[PDB]
């Protein structure tokens, strides 16, 4: 797990192309040094350990780049999450007041997120299977099962976005439309975080009411996203954030 | 509260003495120790007024050109010969501000 | 001349206001304002008073 | 800064951009046309219909926000315009949700729109 | 430790430099859920009524009254 | 002892430089209360009221409870044997008895052993208090000075400063609140004087 | 030893960080780029014998 955080400058901004090639040239010869050009316009590593950071700033000084350049102190990466369900709703609807979504947060199991993590929930099996893996092992329902639609983050994201209520669930026709809209917006959510931009981890989504507009055109089909995903951190900020 | 005259008046106390040492013909620093420069008058010393004896506190270079920090350490003032104990024209003065309430209060009275 | 001149604003954003007079550099610095935490310690530091509320 | 004029260098109530990318407030740069065709981000004068108004979404707060990312748009954050929609949706927003897909269409509304008609209004990093 | 106290160099300073550390220091939510309490009523009904029988008749009884006698 | 401390505080510059100095020499633990008491006759027989010698007393008491206690004994004890010095002495005193006070290393309780009736009353005390007050007043504005000698939870020691109970020394001690010219207290308690009948 | 060579800064601002454990002088030679700025003529000595 790469977890250390340390943000670089050039000492003359001029020079900054410089250090570009240098951080450039570092990525290329280091695995999984992870270098990003942060929205404040600074330049983060996220890296593992003292000894790992050392030898790479010695590399980045000593011969891919010889400007002078300061450095600050080492911070982590961090993570957000939840203690008790959403006791309450707010509920978004499209910029056009055309879809109204409900849904709410609550925490799941540390195991289940885990197994998420080890790839052995892979929802490439058959919803069937997926059903199999979680009823047997965690006393969740198979129509829970039927629920999940996603996992957030990306290929392995430890939180859920699940879709139960039955009556307006069973339009599949507007719901089975919207699915693909409204995972971008949870994945969304989950990565983009709701409080400091880092990553949730280990939470449930639950979708109650999805009052669709009636043919969700491109109306539905482009506005739709951050409603979706004002949604979650409706849910999340609402009730109960945690570090 | 003026850390730059504390160091000041250190340096140019000790510059002070070092140039007696000078007019005699040594400064080795056992041959000439406190007593000799602040021994009042009477008892045949010098006479020496000290500022120079005092700790200068210092505090984290970096926050303290920042945000007033605090006091953490102290270095230490002139050298004297032992734990020594040397007395200070601070003490003796009194502040303005307090000077400034005595005389309010005082006229006052008298009037 | 502006080099050898010194001007000093106080507003909303420079709580405090700082000159130098006789051979004194001063800086005032009002309770109301960005002093949630407030000493009294060493004597550099007078405590002016509002002569007609007699409060500091 | 974000959504003062330049001209004036001071805020802008109701805004027109320039169709080169600052924000030129109409109230006075129709007095700057009208006393001096010219411009004052380019001396070189510049036609009269190209001035299109903006649309600088609000909050709760009020504050000029994207609308649809809701993210509060301030000196820090890209900010792209699409002309033709009159709507103006973070750069990002629109980047990722259409320089991804192939639905070149408006970010606020059902309406299309042209691969060249997003401009960057305001970005710290350029 | 020098950490960022004392002297550079105690060399044309007048002290030995040396330093030390002051002592002195210190409403649809219950609803929408009902429809899922609703939910696998009708569901394991008609699957605790095909482990007992699947004829889709004996368990279209056995969901109908676990539908309408639950929602009354 | 008493040599070495006064030598120390003469030879600093400020009560953190002279608090270090003396933690740095060492002593039996014995004398903690006879330190504070110690800074205490210093102080009182200073040229004019600095708050020096308080701030230093003071912490002391702050990085150990003897002092805390042992400057319980010492206000009762200056409130005991207050007359025995003269207005300079006493006015010294009582302002700094009013640094700890309103920097809380006193706990406001210590007002128990201030009793206002005029009979208990020295003059020495009266003019103590007087200046006392008119030191926390002017010093935390008088506000938040109102709001605590209002709470309730240290009324118990305050009964003896303020009296409904007695009414000859409600009387007294409300005519005293008036002399010193915190009308706030004054009138609020023959208030409920007024009530009383 | 003597020392060999003799404004503002954003990552010094002191409202953005989070003093937990107290930087000192055995880390920044323990680590010398990691801990510090301009580290010239340096050599970084280690040793998990």
């Amino acid at each position: 797990t790469s977890v250390i955080k340390i943000a670089v400058e050039p000492v003359n901004p001029s020079e900054l192309p410089k250090m570009l090639d240098g951080l450039r040239k570092v990525n290329k010869s280091y695995p999984s040094l992870t270098t990003k050009v942060e929205e404040s316009g600074e330049h983060v590593i996220l890296g593992t350990g003292e000894l790992y950071l050392d030898c790479v700033m010695h590399d980045l000084r000593k011969m891919y780049s010889e400007i002078d350049i300061k450095v600050a102190d080492p911070v982590v990466t961090f993570c957000e999450t939840v203690v008790e369900t959403s006791s309450l709703k707010c509920f978004a609807e499209t910029p056009n007041k055309k879809n109204k979504i409900t849904m709410i947060a609550e925490p799941l199991e540390k195991g289940l997120a885990e197994d998420i993590e080890n790839e052995v929930v892979q929802i490439t099996w058959n919803r069937k299977k997926l059903g199999e893996f979680f009823q047997t092992k965690y006393d969740w329902d198979l129509l829970a099962a039927r629920s999940i639609w996603a996992f957030g983050p990306d290929a392995t994201g430890p939180n859920i976005l699940v879709d139960d209520t039955l009556p307006s669930e069973v339009d599949k026709a507007l719901l089975g439309s919207v699915k693909d809209s409204i995972v971008q917006g949870f994945q969304w959510g989950t990565r983009e975080g709701p409080l400091c931009d880092e990553l949730i981890r280990n939470v449930k989504f639950k979708i109650l009411d999805a009052v669709v507009a009636q043919e969700p055109l491109h109306r539905g089909g482009g506005q739709i996203i951050p409603t979706a995903r004002r949604v979650v951190y409706s849910a999340f900020l609402m009730a109960t954030p945690r570090l | 509260n003026t850390q730059e005259l504390l160091d000041l008046l250190v340096k140019c106390e000790n510059k002070i003495q070092t140039r007696i040492k000078i007019g005699l013909n040594s400064k080795m620093p056992s041959r000439f120790p406190p007593v000799v420069f602040y021994t009042p008058k009477e008892l045949g010393g010098l006479g020496m007024l000290s500022m120079g004896h005092v700790l200068i506190p210092q505090s984290d270079l970096r926050w303290s050109k920042q945000t007033d920090v605090g006091i953490t350490h102290f270095r230490s003032g002139m050298s004297h010969e032992e734990d020594q104990l040397i007395p200070n024209l601070y003490r003796y003065i009194q502040p303005w501000e307090s000077e400034f309430i005595d005389s309010q209060r005082v006229w006052a009275e008298y009037a | 001349q502006w080099e050898n001149s010194f001007v000093s604003v106080y507003s909303k954003d420079n709580p405090n206001l700082l000159f130098n007079m006789c051979g004194f550099e001063c800086r005032i610095l009002p309770k109301c304002r960005t002093s949630y935490e407030e000493f009294t310690h060493k004597d550099g530091v007078w405590n002016l008073q509002n002569e007609v509320t007699k409060e500091r | 800064p974000f959504d003062h004029c330049s001209l004036s260098l001071q805020p802008f109530v109701y805004p027109v951009c320039t169709p080169d990318g600052i924000v030129f407030d109409l109230l006075n740069i129709v007095p700057w046309l009208k006393k001096y065709g010219t411009n004052p981000s380019n001396g070189e004068k510049l036609d009269g219909r190209s001035l299109i108004k903006l649309n600088f979404s609000k909050n709760s707060e009020g504050k000029y926000h994207c609308p649809v990312l809701f993210t509060v748009f301030t000196n820090n954050t890209h900010i792209v315009a699409v002309r033709t929609t009159g709507n103006v949706y973070a750069y990002e927003a629109v980047e990722q949700l259409n320089i991804k897909a192939k639905n070149f269409r408006d970010l606020l509304t059902d309406e299309p729109f042209s691969r060249q008609d997003i401009i960057t209004l305001q970005d710290p990093t350029n | 430790m020098y950490n960022g106290i004392g002297l550079p160099t105690p060399r044309g300073s007048g002290t030995n430099g040396y330093v030390q550390r002051n002592l002195s220091l210190v409403p649809d939510i219950l609803d929408h859920e009902r429809k899922r309490r609703v939910e696998l009523r009708c569901l394991e009904l008609e699957e605790m009524m095909e482990e007992q029988g699947y004829e889709e008749q004996q368990i279209q009884e056995k969901v109908a009254t676990f539908r309408l006698m639950l929602l009354e | 002892f008493r040599r070495t401390i006064y030598l120390a505080i003469q030879s600093s510059l400020d009560f953190e430089e002279c608090a270090h100095k003396l933690l740095k020499m060492e002593f039996p633990e014995s004398q903690t209360k006879e330190l504070c008491n110690m800074i205490l006759d210093c102080c009182a027989q200073q040229r004019t009221y600095e708050k020096f010698f308080g701030l230093l007393a003071g912490r002391f008491c702050m990085l150990k409870k003897e002092y805390m206690e042992s400057f319980e004994g010492i206000f009762k004890e200056q409130y005991d044997t207050i007359h025995r010095l003269e207005t300079n002495k006493l006015r010294n005193v009582a302002k700094m008895f009013a640094h700890l006070l309103y920097t809380d290393s006193l706990p406001w309780s210590v007002l128990e052993c201030i009793k206002l009736s005029e009979e208990t009353t020295t003059s020495s005390s009266r003019i103590f208090v007087k200046i006392f007050f008119q030191e926390l007043c002017e010093y935390m504005g008088l506000p938040k000075l109102n709001a605590r000698l209002k709470d309730e939870t240290l009324q118990p020691f305050f009964e003896g400063l303020l009296p409904r109970d007695n009414p000859r020394n409600t009387r007294f001690a409300i005519n005293f609140f008036t002399s010193i010219g915190l009308g706030g207290l004054t009138d609020e308690l023959r208030e409920h004087l007024k009530n009383t009948p | 030893f003597e020392p060999l060579v003799r404004d503002w800064n954003e990552f010094n601002d002191i409202n953005k960080i989070i003093i937990r454990q107290p930087i000192r002088t055995e880390y920044k030679i323990a680590f010398p780029y990691l801990y510090n700025n301009l580290p010239h003529h340096v050599h970084l000595t280690w040793y998990h014998t």
